[PDB]
RNA sequence: GAAGGCGGCUCUCUGGUCUGUAACUGACGCUGAGGCUCGAAAGCGUGGGGAGCAAACAGGAUUAGAUACCCUGGUAGUCCACGCCGUAAACGAUGAGUGCUAAGUGUUGGAGGGUUUCCGCCCUUCAGUGCUGCAGCAAACGCAUUAAGCACUCCGCCUGGGGAGUACGACCGCAAGGUUGAAACUCAAAGGAAUUGACGGGGGCCCGCACAAGCGGUGGAGCAUGUGGUUUAAUUCGAAGCAACG
């Protein structure tokens, strides 16, 4: 289905690892990554979220688990 | 001896079930098992099975002296249900439920399946 | 069958009694269609029991049915290189079936000059739990809560 | 990414690709034997290391046997650095390059335009990445702008099956063995695709004294009867799983 981006209608960009208040809502529970097809970004974005929800958890802004 | 509370620990497998019932910082106060109540080849694997280990479990940490309790569940197997349920009817609240089975994260080598 | 169940014909009650599991007995103890010599049988085991003891021939043996009817048979079940029981919870008509089966078979097994008397005894027997009927009610029972693991099939 | 292959994270160095741009060179290109380089996993050499897994191997079991499948252990090896090996169902089982040839649909990276408060949607276009499909092609299966169509350039390769990827020779390699590569003799077939059947310790649906539930029997005794062997002058001939043997 036609969904939107939180990222493009937000009209945000360079994500930072640092925002949380922005990555956790791509997080479900146990600190897993939620699907680009269950939230509907795009490639792009959707890679750099990988890498800022990576760096946040080895910076422990995030936890790998629970 | 006499305590209010602890954990549920259930580690259930394809051949056995293991409830073992310890403190929330880790000693443990009661354990049994299906081949503990006299079980033997496939019985082990049962509900049934883990419905008796969670009633002599909870039959002697009761005799010690507690009444509630949070679960750990961890491992295939089909005794959870079972024996959940039978704790709740020998008596402890079941206070709370997870689930801590190990995710490898990819981390070990896997044995050879049971063919070629 | 592949067709699923079959109705029964209904049961002839008994003339002097006007009971079902009388008549039906008639009909197990039965050998070669003689329902007289059957029923002469039963009537004159039946008249022992009256003369041995004052409550009812009809109600002695139906503490004997209670007391000898099952509620849990083992059923076989071939899981590949294991057959095993399972239990089984009975149907009413399962259970009055094998508690005359075993009533009946015990009975002309018991070591007695005359029917009327083997049967009288395994009754009576029955009634106050000593017979080998209620053995064989108290192994499969046993074998149930023995392979009683097996409730999810 | 040319392939093999490459998935945690950060940094150092570095390669190729795509889009527009239309400034510049001005056919400088493509293919490319022979050579050079890279090259899964196994494996070899030297030295480290070794958690788990695991050839070999041990024991237990199974089995008629089990030098196997199953189980419990477990060595090399798997890992790191260098040097060798240079093989694969190394497969898109489809060489590389260029052009032309209905359309549909998703998707990755872009660009441009027409809108949109932006987001977004739409149209066009390039480079890839999938599915459906017209023409045509195909022995068929199937392919179809990521061709197996129409065409052209070059390279490699095939001329029935086996013997045989063997032998001889040469080269390479520490070795294992690799690359090149026949003949004698032998068959009248080997093979591909598809069709109908049959089969399946393949799946699905259904049925039957088929199982289940039960009742009563045979097999044990004696006799009757038939049959097989055997004896016999002959023990007449026929009948041989179900479907021969009162
Ligand atoms: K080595
Ligand atoms: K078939
Ligand atoms: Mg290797
Ligand atoms: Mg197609
Ligand atoms: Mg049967
Ligand atoms: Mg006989
Ligand atoms: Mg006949």
């Amino acid at each position: 289905r036609r969904k939107v981006d939180y990222i493009a209608a937000n009209h945000i960009e360079y994500i930072d690892y640092k925002d949380t208040e922005l990555l956790k809502r791509f997080i479900s529970e146990r600190g897993k990554i939620l699907p680009r097809r269950v939230t509907g970004t795009g490639a792009k974005n959707q890679r750099k979220l990988t890498i800022a929800i990576k760096r946040a958890r080895i910076m422990g802004l995030l936890p790998f688990v629970s | 001896k006499n305590i209010e509370s602890g954990v549920a620990h259930i580690h259930s497998t394809f051949n056995n079930t293991i409830v073992m019932i310890t403190d929330t910082h880790g000693n443990a106060l009661a354990w049994s098992s299906a081949g503990s109540l006299g079980f033997k080849g496939s019985k082990k694997s049962t509900p049934f099975a883990a419905q008796m280990a969670a009633e002599a479990a909870t039959k002697v940490a009761m005799e010690h002296g507690l009444k509630t309790v949070d679960v750990t569940v961890k491992g295939p197997g089909s005794g959870r249900e079972a024996a959940i349920r039978s704790l709740q009817a020998t008596g402890l609240e079941v206070t709370a439920i997870r689930d801590v089975t190990p995710v490898p994260h990819n981390g070990c080598r896997p044995p050879k399946r049971r063919r070629v | 069958p592949r067709k699923g169940p079959v109705a029964k014909r209904d049961v002839l009650p008994d003339p002097i009694y006007n009971s079902k599991l009388v008549t039906r007995l008639i009909n197990r103890v039965m050998v070669d269609g003689k329902r007289g010599i059957a029923a002469n049988i039963i009537y004159n085991s039946f008249d022992i029991i009256k003369e041995s003891t004052g409550n009812d021939p009809l109600e002695v043996f139906e503490q004997a049915m209670k007391n000898v009817m099952p509620v849990l048979e083992v059923k076989a079940r071939r899981v590949g290189g294991s057959n095993y029981q399972v239990p089984v919870e009975v149907r009413p008509e399962r259970r009055t079936t094998l508690g005359l089966r075993w009533v009946v078979n015990y009975a002309r097994l018991r070591g007695e000059h005359t029917m009327e008397e083997r049967l009288a005894k395994e009754i009576m027997d029955a009634a106050n739990n000593t017979g080998a009927s209620v053995k064989k009610r108290e192994d499969t029972h046993k074998m149930a809560d023995a392979n009683r693991a097996f409730a999810h099939y």
